[PDB]
RNA sequence: AAAUUGAAGAGUUUGAUCAUGGCUCAGAUUGAACGCUGGCGGCAGGCCUAACACAUGCAAGUCGAACGGUAACAGGAAGAAGCUUGCUUCUUUGCUGACGAGUGGCGGACGGGUGAGUAAUGUCUGGGAAACUGCCUGAUGGAGGGGGAUAACUACUGGAAACGGUAGCUAAUACCGCAUAACGUCGCAAGACCAAAGAGGGGGACCUUCGGGCCUCUUGCCAUCGGAUGUGCCCAGAUGGGAUUAGCUAGUAGGUGGGGUAACGGCUCACCUAGGCGACGAUCCCUAGCUGGUCUGAGAGGAUGACCAGCCACACUGGAACUGAGACACGGUCCAGACUCCUACGGGAGGCAGCAGUGGGGAAUAUUGCACAAUGGGCGCAAGCCUGAUGCAGCCAUGCCGCGUGUAUGAAGAAGGCCUUCGGGUUGUAAAGUACUUUCAGCGGGGAGGAAGGGAGUAAAGUUAAUACCUUUGCUCAUUGACGUUACCCGCAGAAGAAGCACCGGCUAACUCCGUGCCAGCAGCCGCGGUAAUACGGAGGGUGCAAGCGUUAAUCGGAAUUACUGGGCGUAAAGCGCACGCAGGCGGUUUGUUAAGUCAGAUGUGAAAUCCCCGGGCUCAACCUGGGAACUGCAUCUGAUACUGG
């Protein structure tokens, strides 16, 4: 239910970072970024019209360590909810628990946050959360419970953090290991090399 | 049968058939002797008969044997024909 | 005759009960003749649980439908409830 | 309260009976065009007055015969 | 506030083209199966085939507060004794807590199963009038005085069994007279006529035949008029196909009268009239349970009727009625048929389309489980008893949803493999190493909720002669969970036990080498294979999915490819060889009228669930749930009169 392989091979099938690591190492030191894996890699891809929207989807998935059927229930779920649909897959995405841990600096990764959660290591509300796809809502209070806190990944993770960008829709105080939700993020809030309307036309043919 | 209690209204039942059975040809009896004088055109024969029939198919009705209304017809039709007559 | 009781819905461990008036004969979550209440065994009673029309089952007992133990029950507890 | 039916009359042989035939328009569910449908009633008519081309008023009543459950109401128009 | 605010195209005829036209693909969906693989959980689903046949258990009982009663076990007792003098065992007696068999009452018409039959004594929508209706309910009165029986039992007797035969004998809320009898039935009326049953709980003077009287309350019984629920009946529209089926019909259509039903009715019979149905599809033939809804589609449609709910029909096959408020009875009766079982050979017995289970058929569909704790049904004043309904558990990846199978760091980037122009590229931060976490599975510890009630006491009210009893409502005490090792929470051990499947020529995301050589083989469509095959088979690499993945089957979509919305017929499939013409469709222009079509409004109905919208509850989700909106439909009434019809 989860991807277990190498990660970097993900990244550069994509073209591009897709933070599946720590970021403490300039990626171009730990694989040959620019290109594709395999025997094949240096090849360029001729690539369809139908292949650039898959790549896209596949970014956008790789990104957020969800895999088809739960991804697609998510694009139903953004096409049925009001306004822009790209733009609700992409909040609902980053509702998701294992995300919001992350984006707080709980972990180095969201794989690494995920853990966190799956592990009974985060509460919600001063209440145990413990699976990942948890969606989390605005004025919550995500939390390292007490026996966590000691933990010394969640140090080196609110570390690397302090050095990424500051997510505006997040208070998160690193002494507690306490963060809240502020309000669901704006689509301005969000990378702008993510095509949602190619994601969306893959799903509407 | 096979239950225990379904021997039981078998044996009750058909009880009760002797019983409803034989209270109902007297009764049917009663209905036909007013009927027969009719048909011979004789008022008092039929007006007697219908007067001996009267309360028997009135208490086969109390009785549930039939029904009130069946004992009601009877009453009126035989009345009827018997006006119509002498 | 006509009775007041608990058409069991709701899913396997969380009971839900829907009051309804109803032939006793029909089975327990079939046919009724009027629905005139709920009741939430598992309601966490932070808010509501058990909500009953009062004024249609007293007209239904007023035309002799009778009620449920459990009806009877939850009718004395709403009474004192408010 | 007097709902009632206005057809003519196809066939008065019967004693006391008489066929009347109602005719309407109706949209066709599918292809939208208006058809002509008919419903023919074997109605009661004690008396006879009733003459064939007739049109007349009925309405509908307890069984009268196996097949009768409509009765005379009155002669709306007669002998075209 | 919101609540249908939604719609894609690709390959393939040709040397190439445009058109025509079929085939094929991308999508959703499934009660699925098979092949490979397979960790946990929540919720759901699970004989689609043979309405084939079924061993065994279980699935309908209950009331001693209707009745005679004791045979079991349980006490109790004058009196027998265990006697070691209060502990007792048996002989006895229903004395009573109870209770086998019996009469009696209520239930066995519900609940549960199936879809054979049925194109209509069906269903859906909407209306009618001639009716019954247990239990529950409001109203008003009865509940008087008698009689003959009978099962059980007793004696004698026949049977292998099933089950009988004689004569005794006895009870009742079993059964029948008699009285009483109207706001009941018949009748214009005068009049005439119809019923019943007791049983318990407690008790003050009072007293006897010590049974009770009598006092009191509960409950059942009878009558009549209602309510509520259920059911029967009637009309209209709609609800499959076929003309290689065009005529059908004697109870047939109607009328009169008798009979009949709970009730209208050719329901039935006699007589009379000669009708009734049919091209607006009768008759005949094929098929089929109908609906809410389900799947698909932007919609209009198309397909469909498991699981949930409503109606119908059936209960081995054909027929029949008896009992009953209700049945022509799913575990009742009778007859006939098919079949099976028992037998001492003479005779008997049974009907899983209830729940498990078996054989058979099949590509294929589960345990001969636990519990009445909860909801609900039957009986009972109750306690309670019964409940394969139901709640649960087992089995299966069948589906949906959730989670895991680790996280982070880790380079000249090892070995091995693979490609290479031998420079190197790749597998690949992948592995090893380094720290780090412990969900789930394992193991110990603790521990919600589903529980409302019911039981003893108590107190107050209504009762009443009464503080009894009864009933209601408060109080305290001790109690009731099949699931269950529950949900959930804490602790321990270690990355420890948890990854496979299909694909990579174009459509279509993913390319190379070796082997083979029109072979072996692939193939949804085009089309691959005779020496460079990205198409066969293996490998390395890669793509897509992931506890699944593929293949097959199946509906709709794309298919504007049955075209109502939404197409065509000169040469592509398609104008009858030509004309006349009935039915039918359509019909110039004016006025008046009508108001069926059409339009408007109002009212009722359109079950709930489902779908959709906004909320609520399970750690999330599936799932459960509140309210709304929607059910685009039907019907009645009242209007409007331009258009269509008269
Ligand atoms: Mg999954
Ligand atoms: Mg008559
Ligand atoms: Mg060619
Ligand atoms: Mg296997
Ligand atoms: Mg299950
Ligand atoms: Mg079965
Ligand atoms: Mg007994
Ligand atoms: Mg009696
Ligand atoms: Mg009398
Ligand atoms: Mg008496
Ligand atoms: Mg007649
Ligand atoms: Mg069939
Ligand atoms: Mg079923
Ligand atoms: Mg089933
Ligand atoms: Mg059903
Ligand atoms: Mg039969
Ligand atoms: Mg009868
Ligand atoms: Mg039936
Ligand atoms: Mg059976
Ligand atoms: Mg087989
Ligand atoms: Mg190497
Ligand atoms: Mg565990
Ligand atoms: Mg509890
Ligand atoms: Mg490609
Ligand atoms: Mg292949
Ligand atoms: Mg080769
Ligand atoms: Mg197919
Ligand atoms: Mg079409
Ligand atoms: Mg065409
Ligand atoms: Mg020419
Ligand atoms: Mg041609
Ligand atoms: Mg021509
Ligand atoms: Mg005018
Ligand atoms: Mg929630
Ligand atoms: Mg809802
Ligand atoms: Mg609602
Ligand atoms: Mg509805
Ligand atoms: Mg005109």
């Amino acid at each position: 239910a989860r991807y277990l392989g190498p990660k970097l091979k993900l990244s550069r099938r994509e073209g591009t970072d897709l933070f599946l690591k720590s970021g403490v190492r300039a990626i171009d030191t730990k694989c040959k970024i620019e290109q594709a894996p395999g025997q094949h890699g240096a090849r360029k891809p001729r690539l369809s019209d139908y292949g650039v929207q898959l790549r896209e989807k596949q970014k956008v998935r790789r990104i957020y360590g969800v895999l088809e059927r739960q991804f697609r229930n998510y694009y139903k779920e953004a096409a049925r909810l009001k306004g822009n649909t790209g733009e609700n897959l992409l909040a609902l995405l980053e509702g998701r628990l294992d995300n919001v841990v992350y984006r707080m600096g709980f972990g180095a990764t969201r794989a690494e946050a995920r853990q966190l959660v799956s592990h009974k290591a985060i509460m919600v509300n001063g209440r145990v959360v413990n699976i990942a796809s948890y969606q989390v809502s605005p004025n919550d209070v995500v939390s390292i419970r007490e026996k966590a806190k000691k933990q010394s990944r969640v140090k080196a993770a609110l570390e690397l953090a302090e050095q990424r960008e500051k997510p505006t829709w997040l208070e998160v105080d690193a002494g507690k290991m306490e963060g809240t939700f502020k309000r669901k993020p704006e689509r301005s809030d969000l990378s702008a090399d993510i095509n949602e309307h190619l994601i969306v036309e893959l799903y509407s043919k | 049968a096979n239950i225990k209690s379904a021997k039981k209204r078998a044996i009750q039942s058909e009880k009760a058939r002797k019983h409803n059975a034989s209270r109902r040809s007297m009764m049917r009896t009663f209905i036909k002797k007013v009927y027969a004088a009719i048909e011979a055109g004789d008022k008092a024969a039929a007006q007697k008969a219908f007067n001996e029939m009267q309360p028997i198919v009135d208490r086969q009705a109390a009785k549930g044997l039939i029904h009130k209304n069946k004992a009601a017809r009877h009453k009126a039709n035989l009345t009827a024909q018997i006006n119509k007559l002498a | 005759m006509v009775t007041i009781r608990l058409a069991r819905h709701g899913a396997k461990k969380r009971p839900f009960y829907q009051v309804v008036v109803a032939d006793s004969r029909n089975a327990r979550n079939g046919r009724f003749i009027e629905r005139v209440g709920f009741f939430n065994p598992i309601a966490s009673e932070k808010e509501e649980g058990t909500r009953l029309d009062l004024d249609r089952i007293a007209h239904w007992v007023g035309q002799g439908a009778t009620i449920s133990d459990r009806v009877a029950a939850l009718i004395k507890e709403v009474n004192k409830a408010a | 309260k007097i709902r009632t039916l206005q057809g003519r009359v196809v066939s008065d042989k019967m004693e006391k009976s008489i066929v009347v035939a109602i005719e309407r328009f109706v949209k066709h569910p599918i292809y939208g065009k208006f058809i002509k449908r008919t419903t023919k009633l074997h109605v009661h008519d004690e008396n006879n007055e009733c003459g064939i081309g007739d049109v007349v008023e009925i309405r509908e009543c307890r069984p009268l015969s196996k097949t009768k459950s409509w009765t005379l109401v009155r002669v709306v128009e007669k002998a075209v």
